[PDB]
């Protein structure tokens, strides 16, 4: 189910589904960053693991994230999806959070 | 190596919730206006009032469930205070459309082929179980259509995912004092199938016969934006500092 | 990088799915603070009138 | 829980049993 | 090829079969009336397509209860007018192309009993906001699917994605969704397709007026009850 | 897909065993040292994905020689500041990809013991000029390999092409090339890893700044000679 | 001899299985994480010697929270930064010994979960008044383990004795002591070497600045959840 | 429901099975 | 005392054998 990871203002409504990204001039640049936590509030609250787990507790398991791409077909790129397990900050340059 | 065992849909939705909730005076009404309860209320059995049961069960488009009808009657007095009282309580189950009764002494509390339940206070709360009763196989949680074969029918309410009219009254007569018997319904589903998963709401209800939405006047659960707002997509709110 | 042509637009959208696995679990249920009413809803007292 | 004296098949517990 | 009836489609494909289930006939021992129902299968079970939706910039969405979008096109529409029961499965196929430079995503989406609401009131949705037909409805407010639930956890729901870059068809394959084996259709609608544009269309070549085209086939009719039209 | 550690990256592929040898760990036979060296399998064996550099039309290459590129990144970096010799190969796969507009082709080539020359004197090429790190280098004069060399012939070497036609990935799995089993990594580079433009990026469309991401993920980590960090 | 990876101690002795558990990694069916937990074998498993803290005659106590002593130390304090879960036993090896004119007595105590108490105030112990460090901490009251318990039965925990009349040593021999099977190292300290002067140093020769060297083993290691540093 | 603890045979519930 | 008629495991009373 769809993660709301543009919950920003100024994107109203169904904006708040899609990421758009761009073409970038610079390097390694930082696109968006996804808070975690499935039992607060955040982009996985309103969705089917979110609001299921909302009713729960405690909680185990992998996740699953799939980033469907809406581009043209002449659009081609790469991207690079990084995990970071917990204990520091948030990684924002690409060095960081490739390990 | 973990139990799956605590979401199942027969352990997710047999929570016993509030789903009805009055309360109603209890004295003298030879003068009392017609809209208030006359010692009595019906009560069309719906698990919409409550919206924490209502989002539980409209996670599923069919639901088929035996209601276990729990009664909790609770009584306080509405200048001086002296002992409660050990009233007894009839809750006749009426079917729908069926003739409710319009009086607390009516002939119609005689019961002759309803199922009625006599119980006190001082008991333990009464506990019935009405069956699945729908026509149908399934409860039509959201019934996409109309009732009537006219163009007036209501949207949404099919009348065979009614249960029914819960009639309780108080068996006993009025007393030289005036009292508040609340009386708290709680229906715990069970041997429940659920077919067909539906997104959870999340927008706030307005109202019981139907799904409209308002949202909140700002995130989270707002119309434009249901989950709550941040910087940028590239902001963490909750990012360790250290 | 994102290298579109002169004819493609350049503001590519990501939809991001999430799931679970086999392998997840959920216990301890509780009330979900998704919803949560401070009145009674509209018509709440028509299904006792 | 297998206590049901009842003669009705709907009014046992919670088949909770999955 | 989706060969159904004297209609056909050359398909190059990937399709739905909703909740795992494929349209079937009602088996005897679920029957419900004592009389054999009516089984107009190369008559009915074909591709009825609706008219093309403009898929613009601006678009919020576009839904057609089922069997509401078909209750008066070809001889489905007459044997619901002439028969008081029906049990349909449908087999949707949605068109929507563009070219390579295009960008775009729709949610094609089946959503089973979609009780609608309206904003801002508590007055329930009536007739004529319900029972469009053929020519569909529009969601005024696609992101909450119009009944306060939520866009995001639509695929739940029997779905699938027309992502103008990847493909340019939707195939969902929707059985008889009812609490009851068959049902009156002049008061009730099981599905309802929903079209979404979650990505907007998109471009900087020529505009073209791009369409959504939507081709339903009923699947496995039943019908009983005959009696006069409507 | 090559799935190194919980490294992973989507590949459609066409890889290259330089010199038709996999890496694998020192044989005991051919061990030298007395003690057995540690293996951190998964905290090493991971796509460390270096700086991208822009892909221009002026462009005239980029170097980087290994582990050179990879002293300071991760627990490589970690594992060979902290023991005195190590014994990795390498899985370089080099991403580069831009429209069906563009045109151009990369050597995408891995040369052992790149001893590097300087342009027009006598003196040898210092410690900053050979020992880059992360950043990398950039080649004075392609043509030539900077060695005096030939860059018609530097496919004698393990290559792969990005053809920006055919292919947008290079992926060249390097061994274990050394005279010696093991060696000291802050003071030699066994591979190098050469990319360079043989034919310039052009297009006629919209400029975008089209780069060029390695990622290097060494494969068969020895190490050996544990002491304090350096 | 006790020979942990390339350290080594040629002991005399008389060790102590901590509630006669051996250090053992983390087996597959009480394991927890789906992806295989790194094991720095020789890196990590070897005696990390802490400094000397000088037996005095007016000294109350030291105590040593594991891992906190050895968080930035060598390879484990690497693996510590990069990963974020571990399994780690402990081999702590207390070096203190004196002349056969010396008197004095070490509870050498190894205390699970010690969680601390501030004397003769209401608020708790802070970040810094627990998380010491390499450096180790100072028992302020000894003869109640500075959390309201009694020094006299803290021989129920795992304890050795330098009795310096008999024995120069005290091993300890610590499993994972954790309701969980791993943690997170930088904020949580499952064990906590407790030495303290029972019955003080005192001897009438000359006086020489007796110290207690401790050296602590971490065992069995798993690291889990690799990432950057902190 | 077969409890009847009574030693008459009318005292039992109501026989409904049919 | 072997008196459980609850569904769950964890529901018996104090587990004292030993």
């Amino acid at each position: 189910s769809m993660m709301e990871i543009n919950n920003t203002e100024s994107a109203v409504g169904m904006e708040r589904l899609k990421v758009d990204i761009s073409a970038l001039t610079d390097v390694d640049q930082l696109l968006f960053n996804i808070p975690l936590d499935i039992q607060l509030d955040g982009p996985l609250r309103n969705t089917l693991v979110g609001n299921i787990s909302r009713y729960y507790t405690h909680w185990s398991g992998s996740l699953e994230m799939t980033f469907m791409f809406c581009g043209s077909f002449m659009a081609a790129g790469k991207l690079i999806l990084c995990y970071t397990p917990p204990g520091g900050s948030c990684p924002t340059t690409r060095e960081t959070a490739m390990l | 190596q973990h139990g799956v065992s605590e979401t199942l849909v027969e352990n997710f939705l047999s929570r016993a919730a509030l789903v009805s909730k009055r309360s109603f005076e209890y004295k003298d009404h030879t003068s009392s206006t017609a809209r208030a309860d006359k010692n009595f209320f019906k009560w069309t059995i719906n698990t919409r009032s409550f919206v924490q049961l209502r989002r539980k069960l409209e996670l599923f488009t069919y639901l088929r469930f035996d209601a276990e009808i729990t009664i909790l009657t609770t009584v306080a007095v509405n200048n001086t205070y002296v002992g409660l009282p050990d009233l007894t309580l009839q809750a006749m189950f009426v079917p729908t459309g069926a003739l409710t009764p319009e009086k607390q002494d009516s002939f119609h509390w005689q019961s002759g082929s309803n199922a009625s339940v006599f119980f006190k206070i001082s008991d333990p709360p009464a506990r019935i179980t009405i069956p699945f009763m729908c026509i149908n196989s399934a409860y039509s949680v959201f019934y996409d259509g109309f009732a009537g074969f006219e163009k007036n029918g209501l949207y949404g309410i099919n009348p065979a995912d009614t249960i029914g009219n819960l009639c309780v009254r108080i068996v006993n007569e009025h007393q030289p004092v005036g009292f508040t018997v609340t009386v708290r319904v709680y229906m715990k589903p069970k041997h429940i199938k659920a077919w067909a998963p539906r997104p959870p709401r999340t927008l706030p209800y307005m109202s019981i016969a139907n799904a409209n939405y308002k949202g909140k006047e700002r995130a989270p659960n707002a119309l434009s934006a249901i989950i709550g707002n941040r910087d940028s997509v590239k902001t963490m709110p909750h990012n360790i500092v250290n | 990088n994102l290298i579109v042509p002169s004819e493609s637009s350049d503001t590519c959208s990501l939809i991001g799915f999430i799931a679970a696995k086999d392998d997840f679990s959920l216990r301890l249920m509780r009330d979900s603070p998704d919803i949560g009413q401070l009145d009674h809803l509209h018509a709440a007292e028509a299904a006792y009138q | 829980n297998q206590i049901n004296f009842y003669k009705d098949s709907y009014a046992a517990s919670a088949s909770k049993q999955d | 090829q989706l060969k159904l009836g004297n209609s056909a489609i050359v398909t190059q494909a990937n399709y739905c079969c909703a909740y795992g289930e494929w349209p079937n006939y009602l088996p005897d021992h679920e029957a419900v009336a004592i009389d054999k129902p009516t089984q107009p299968e190369t008559a009915t079970d074909r591709f009825y397509t609706l008219k093309s939706v403009k898929w613009e910039t601006g678009s919020t969405g576009w839904w057609w209860k089922l069997p509401d979008a078909l209750n008066n096109i070809g001889m489905f529409g007459q044997n619901v007018q002439h028969h008081y029961l029906y049990r349909s499965g449908f087999l949707i196929h949605v068109q929507c192309n563009a070219t390579k430079f295009h960008q775009g995503a729709l949610l094609v989406v089946a959503i089973p009993e979609h009780q609608r609401g309206a904003h801002n009131t508590n007055t329930s949705p009536g007739f004529d906001d319900i029972m469009k037909g053929e020519e569909g409805g529009t969601f005024n407010h696609p992101y909450v699917l119009d009944d306060g639930t939520s866009l995001a956890c639509a695929t739940i729901f029997p779905h699938q994605w027309i992502n103008l870059r990847t493909n340019n068809s939707a195939t969902i394959v929707l059985p008889w969704m009812n609490a009851a084996p068959m049902d009156f259709p002049l008061r009730h609608n099981q599905w309802t397709l929903a079209i979404i544009p979650v990505v907007p269309l998109g471009t900087r070549t020529t505009s073209s007026m791009v369409p959504i085209t939507v081709s339903i086939a009923p699947m496995c009719c039943e019908f009983n009850g005959l009696r006069h039209a409507i």
